[PDB]
């Protein structure tokens, strides 16, 4: 499978840029989070980035945080986020789908067996937010040994030497976070860039694709949805439904 | 590509996301340009001699030891300016803060001593100095937080997570990473990402200087151990690091049993808990089967970090450093025991250090040892703890 | 006869009734041998040193003087072993029961800091320690009780009278007339009948000594002014007694003047009380107009013996030394005023001290002067005190 | 005025000894204590020792210290002392009358002049409990100039030097605390001998005077009946007149 390498160059046909919608497996339980997921495709979302609870989220923010709280209280746990991804795929066969994960979660049952399990349910690519490019050796490794993608931050500030690491090392996509930067990674030939944080309208997603990113990724927005509405799932689905059509039109040409 | 070695065999590194790697980097090459900068050391110096009392007394304990081939020496720690070994470090990392022009000191703190320690070193030196505590741990250490505000420190309780020390250390990081520029963060162990472990080590390692100067003047010979407890493992590398390669001291270190090992309920995550990655490193920790952190317990909340320094777990795995455990209740008799019979109130931390020194003696009492207990602080703090529990059991 | 002067000028004596007598004497003459012995010295010393933690710091304050001609150094018997300065004392004391066959310390306490000062020196000694302290101090220092107990002191609660101070030491007193031949009694303060006012200067002259030596490394001349606060005369004499023949310096001692000298709720007998005998002395005392001996009142309750040592009312006489009072308002001031811009907290007996220079500089910012306090003690046990007080009025 | 000498050339003359009891002036009140002091004369008191409340009686037992804060409680000062002793003299014209004291209240309003208003109430003796003997010199002088009689402590291991002290400044008797040193302040010409401290039955007064004491002096047991019956006025001064009684009986010859 070359899911992404698949994505882009059908988008490129269409010069259109990928909407990525991000979250937590599992918010609020399983059986709403399924539907939740299979609503963000329904409306249009190009490809999947998709949490696995962790007890302590360092690099996220309160709304994901507080995702990741909502799926314990269900007594989600990687397990079942592995049963999970695996009925996605089962349903959902060309759409990438990408893990955010932590260290330990991938550390814990060993590095390798965490790959073999993601290549199993057909995952793409794994984010491990706090592997830093230059400790990402037997991460990156195992993750292409298992037909993974793995996926790294390019920060704003990045030097140099930190372009070509990114750029050598990473696949998939590029995680480029919110011109300069852009042209670079295209210079020394890295997988394309998705920008992330902050994009919450359809202004944001149509800038981002206008500056040369292939795409971007949206988070927060899109469970905030989820925690206003948790009374309500039939008006969470449509709310979602609503936000995902509008942020993926933005994208088109 | 950094200056120096960010493991201890397969244990520590920097496994930070990639926004803070600049921010430990940079705090290398200025711990780097600091150690080989002899104004650095003798500031440095100034502080501890005439601001913090350094050197601390090295006292015998013949009261307890009597009737036996023990002789005992305390590591006065406890006389330190802040009654722990905490400030040694601290002003070492306020000045590192200084060096690189930073105006603002942000720390986390669970039982509030390091709140404290990082509270009186940036008043000193002039600093802003904003701490992060669990909501919780705010809650049940009202007399150290009042220390922080009355020294000019922002505390800011925090909600997330389980309201306690991971969350707190959270928050931290999470600050740090948008303020680098102007902001340090003080990390009160010797533990979490390289540099940290290397850098609190060598702003401790005063106490087995001093330790070794002390005992040979007094015995006219080395230690055969030296015994310090472990939580995060900033006093007991201290003390330890000077005497690594003198390979005849045994380095104990005394990790909290807590009700006991067997309970599940105690902090000994470098004897029984497993590798993972988190803090930044890669090191031993109390976790779930499936990856999840979870807490230490010990009747000392000082203890309570779950993981443990990385070059304690390299320190043991070849076998240099052995660790053991206490639990709660001989703790307990320690603290009574060194109250009794020396007048010396000691922290329930360092109570275990000097439990295990104790069972040490009693265990074989005509082997001849010469032993040094880390006295890392004093124990003032604990005396409601202990009071507390001494009622609810008669007394 | 005695072999040393009882008196001070007019002040001191030995007012007590006849059977006490032979135990002053027996005291005395233990005492002037001891003074004698270098033998003695030298345990005295090595106490000091490996134990108690002496010398002890003198820190510069510079984020306070800032901006002034002033320079201010903190002696910090905060640092010694006990938190304050009457461990000095209580382990020369100690020593001279030994001395003098004794096994067994009497001590009276009002707020608990010498109770605890003088069964920790009796459990590193090996002596059989009864503290007698007032029912109602009793009921406000349980923290302090505590630490006596755990040191394996008998703590007594005294009924009779006022139940306070006063009836501490007079129960006290009582127990040594029939106990003296195997008893010592362990005074707390430089004052009291002879010779305690002497001993207790001469087992507290290191503060200055150390002082002298000190200062004159770090500047190359002695200080302007030494402040101390005096409840009782023990800090005060001990900074004081080393200097007095240095004319030069001036010696500044500060009483309590707790809500202020005139609304009468003061402890400044020195210079607002009148002479009286009491106490087995003749000094300033806090009496009623017919004679019959009251309180002295402080935000501060180790300050509030309602007399003073007889040689400060001698020094006062000929002009040696001044006495000054500073409110319980300007001692939280100096208390908070330390935290903030030094990270240390200051006992509240101690911060009648600092607030004094404190005043020495404001009033006279451009007024060149060279000032040691004496920081006695510090103030961990002060901390709920003075929150409640910030508490109460809003903060 | 030479009461004590008096008293015991003609207690001497009859073969008898002294019986001086100890109470508090002004326990439990004024007009009480006044009744009570008639009494113990009535029923045969040679002399008597009188207490002025003081805040801090350290040489005092627990039931003397109670019996100071019986006085305090009624508002007894030493200036109401004052009257009630020039009333108690003006009643009874022979009787010796000592204070025991402590020394601020003599030092309070000038040495001199509390021995004057001794001297101005009829007073005989002063007992300043808290200044020894070595340092007695400006209150036994002031005593003198007055009329008054100093009386020291003679504890019961005194060496010779103090016997010797104790013999020649003393006046009136000499204060024995409960046969060897009866013989050696006889031979110092001493102050005849009143023996004190825990004489509580009519066979401690026979054996105090049969070692050679001149008399006894009681107090506790005085007060206890006191104490004891501080409800029953009128049955308070029948116990008092019985034991006063019996205790004086035991001195005669
Ligand atoms: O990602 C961040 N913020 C927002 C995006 O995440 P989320 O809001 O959860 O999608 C974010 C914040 C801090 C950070 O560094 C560290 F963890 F070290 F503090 C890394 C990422
Ligand atoms: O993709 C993520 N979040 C969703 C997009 O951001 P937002 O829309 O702001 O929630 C996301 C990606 C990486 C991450 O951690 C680290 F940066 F450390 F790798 C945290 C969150
Ligand atoms: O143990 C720690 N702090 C000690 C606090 O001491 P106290 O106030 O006494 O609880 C501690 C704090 C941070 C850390 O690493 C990282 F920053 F990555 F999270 C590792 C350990
Ligand atoms: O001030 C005194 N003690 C200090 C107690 O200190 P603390 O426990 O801090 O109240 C003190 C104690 C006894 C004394 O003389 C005498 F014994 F004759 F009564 C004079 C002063
Ligand atoms: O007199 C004593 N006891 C009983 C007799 O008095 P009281 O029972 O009041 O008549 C007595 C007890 C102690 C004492 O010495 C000192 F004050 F220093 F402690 C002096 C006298
Ligand atoms: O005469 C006194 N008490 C009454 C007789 O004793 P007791 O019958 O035991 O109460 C009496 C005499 C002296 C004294 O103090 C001191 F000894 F210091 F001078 C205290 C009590
Ligand atoms: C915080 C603390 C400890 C534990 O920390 P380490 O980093 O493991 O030394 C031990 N002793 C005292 C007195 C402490 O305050
Ligand atoms: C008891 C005490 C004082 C007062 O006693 P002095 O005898 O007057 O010195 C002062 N400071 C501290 C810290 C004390 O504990
Ligand atoms: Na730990
Ligand atoms: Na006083």
């Amino acid at each position: 499978m070359e899911r992404y390498e698949n994505l882009f160059a059908q988008l490129n046909d269409r010069r259109e840029g990928a909407f990525v919608p991000f979250v937590t497996l599992g918010d609020p339980g399983i059986e709403q989070s399924l539907k939740i997921i299979d609503t963000l495709i329904d409306a249009g979302a190009d490809a999947l980035e998709l949490g696995v609870p962790f007890s302590d989220p360092l690099a996220d923010g309160p709304t994901i945080q507080n995702a990741n709280l909502r799926a314990f209280a269900a007594g989600v746990t990687p397990a079942q986020c592995f049963e999970m991804l695996a009925l996605i795929r089962e349903k959902h066969p060309t759409i990438p789908i990408g893990l955010l994960m932590y260290a330990n979660l991938v550390f814990n049952n060993g590095i390798d067996a965490f790959y073999a399990r993601c290549e199993q349910v057909g995952v793409d690519s794994v984010l491990v937010a706090d592997v830093p490019v230059e400790e990402s050796a037997p991460f990156r490794q195992a993750a292409l040994r298992h037909n993974i993608a793995p996926i790294f931050i390019c920060p704003p500030n990045a030097d140099d030497d930190l372009l070509r690491q990114v750029a050598s090392y990473g696949r998939g996509y590029t995680y480029l976070l919110s011109h300069h930067l852009i042209e670079k990674l295209k210079e020394y030939h890295a997988a394309p860039a998705l920008q992330g944080f902050g994009i919450s309208s359809p202004e944001q997603v149509s800038a981002a694709v206008r500056a040369g990113a292939a795409g971007a990724i949206s988070g927060s927005a899109i469970v905030k949805i989820i925690e206003k509405n948790l009374a309500s799932p039939k008006q969470m689905l449509a709310e979602l439904r609503s936000f995902v059509s509008a942020m993926k039109a933005a994208s088109r040409a | 590509t950094t200056l120096l070695n960010p493991y201890f065999g397969e244990f520590g590194g920097m496994y930070v996301p990639q926004i803070l790697m600049p921010a430990l980097n940079q705090l290398e090459e200025a711990f780097v340009s600091a150690q080989k900068d002899p104004e650095f050391q003798a500031q440095f110096a100034d502080l501890l001699k005439n601001y913090a009392g350094r050197p601390t007394a090295l006292t015998k304990c013949q009261n307890i030891t009597a009737g036996t081939r023990t002789t005992l020496y305390l590591k006065r720690e406890d006389l330190l300016h802040g009654g722990a070994h905490k400030t040694n470090q601290v002003l070492g990392q306020a000045l590192l803060a200084k060096r690189m022009g930073k105006s603002e000191i942000i720390a986390e703190t669970g039982a509030g001593q390091h709140g404290v320690a990082s509270a009186l070193a940036s008043a000193l030196l002039g600093l802003k100095c904003r701490i992060y505590m669990g909501a919780k741990d705010v809650e049940r250490q009202s007399p150290n937080v009042f220390r922080m505000r009355l020294m000019g420190a922002e505390v800011i309780p925090v909600h997330s997570g389980s309201a306690t020390l991971k969350d707190a250390c959270n928050e931290a990081l999470r600050d740090w990473s948008g303020s680098y520029e102007t902001a340090h963060y003080m990390l009160g162990t010797a533990a979490g990402p390289h540099p940290y472990p290397t850098i609190v080590r060598e702003f401790q390692r005063m106490i087995g200087e001093e330790t070794k100067a002390q005992i040979l003047d007094k015995e006219g010979r080395l230690p055969d151990a030296v015994i310090a407890c472990v939580g995060g493992g900033s006093n007991a590398i201290g003390m330890f690091a000077d005497f690594i390669n003198d390979t005849s001291v045994g380095l104990i270190g005394v990790e909290p049993g807590g009700h006991g090992i067997e309970t599940g309920e105690h902090g000994a995550p470098l004897k029984h808990g497993r590798v993972g990655i988190y803090f930044g490193m890669k090191a031993p920790m109390m976790q779930t089967a499936d990856g999840q952190i979870e807490e230490s317990y010990s009747i000392s909340a000082g203890l309570d970090f779950p993981s443990v320094g990385p070059q304690h777990a390299y320190l043991n795995s070849i076998g240099r450093a052995d660790y053991v455990s206490i639990t709660d209740d001989e703790a307990l008799e320690a603290f009574k025991t060194l109250c009794r019979h020396e007048g010396i109130i000691p922290a329930l931390e360092s109570s275990h250090a000097l439990a295990h020194a104790l069972k040490m003696m009693r265990e074989q009492p005509e082997k001849e040892q010469l032993l040094v207990v880390n006295l890392s602080g004093r124990g003032d703090k604990d005396i409601f703890t202990v009071h507390d529990i001494l009622k609810a059991r008669g007394e």
